[PDB]
């Protein structure tokens, strides 16, 4: 996260890092036993790692939790970043507490114009190596689909939303793929990509979950 | 023997925003360097350990 904040000790008790010997994607619970990541984000033997704050630091109320499933869209395209999203199934249900905690999935899509909250461990700088012990967080705003595609010609599907500003100085950034955009108290989001981070013109693009709640529950219901 | 033509081409990030520790050849400096690779849409100028790539492109600075 570029231009963000500390959030602050198990404020975004959703947020879990995807762990493959060290963290490489963010990820959001959905309930008790199941995560929303990005497809990209795909690994075998992946450990979800719940109630983080220090990433590098062991705290001692942390859970870890092996992966038993993970599955992508079947209509995920690598190359165009159409339908990335991914559902992580745990392989004992999480205990639920102050620091781990499920977050809702929309009914409706949200606006433009709406605040939603961004985190993740991702790069705090837009160059270089700047990497976060701690969880940060963003306030950005949707921007309009004519916007988003203006920004990013031709590369813009119906399955994908742009959040945050024109301006620059502030984004989502390597590291922080897979994890949350939340809205209202509903999980509007999935951070996936970009041109670099925090580039005039150039907001972050997002999987855009409202599209993706009937193939959700389905896919519970079926694994 | 000339080198592949992996070893000229740029490093390339690509647009995702994972974490995925990799190694390109620089062919400003001439070395072999890590960098943090996003997950999606590399060149060939991309190598899980430090030996894949200086097996394909040998330090030259």
């Amino acid at each position: 996260i570029v231009g963000g904040y500390t959030c602050g000790a198990n404020t975004v008790p959703y947020q879990v890092s995807l762990n493959s010997g060290y963290h490489f994607c963010g990820g959001s619970l959905i309930n008790s036993q199941w995560v929303v990541s990005a497809a990209h984000c795909y690994k075998s033997g992946i450990q979800v790692r719940l109630g983080e704050d220090n990433i590098n630091v062991v705290e001692g109320n942390e859970q870890f939790i092996s992966a038993s499933k993970s599955i992508v869209h079947p209509s995920y395209n690598s190359n165009t970043l159409n339908n990335d999203i991914m559902l992580i199934k745990l392989k004992s249900a999480a205990s639920l507490n102050s620091r781990v905690a499920s977050i809702s999935l929309p009914t409706s899509c949200a606006s433009a114009g709406t605040q939603c909250l961004i985190s993740g461990w991702g790069n705090t700088k837009s160059s270089g190596t700047s990497y976060p012990d701690v969880l940060k967080c963003l306030k950005a705003p949707i921007l309009s689909d004519s916007s988003c595609k203006s920004a990013y010609p031709g590369q813009i599907t119906s399955n994908m939303f742009c959040a945050g500003y024109l301006e620059g100085g502030k984004d989502s950034c390597q590291g922080d793929s897979g994890g949350p955009v939340v809205c209202s108290g509903k999980l509007q989001g999935i951070v996936s990509w970009g041109s670099g981070c925090a580039q005039k013109n150039k907001p972050g693009v997002y999987t855009k979950v409202c599209n993706y709640v009937s193939w959700i529950k389905q896919t519970i219901a079926s694994n | 023997e000339a080198e592949a033509s992996i070893c000229s081409e740029p490093k390339k990030v690509g647009r995702c925003k994972g974490y995925f520790p990799r190694f390109y050849f620089d062919s400003e400096t001439g070395k072999c360097t890590p960098f943090i690779y996003g997950g999606c849409g590399g060149n060939g100028n991309n190598f899980e350990t430090l030996h894949q790539c200086r097996a394909i492109c040998r330090a030259l600075g």
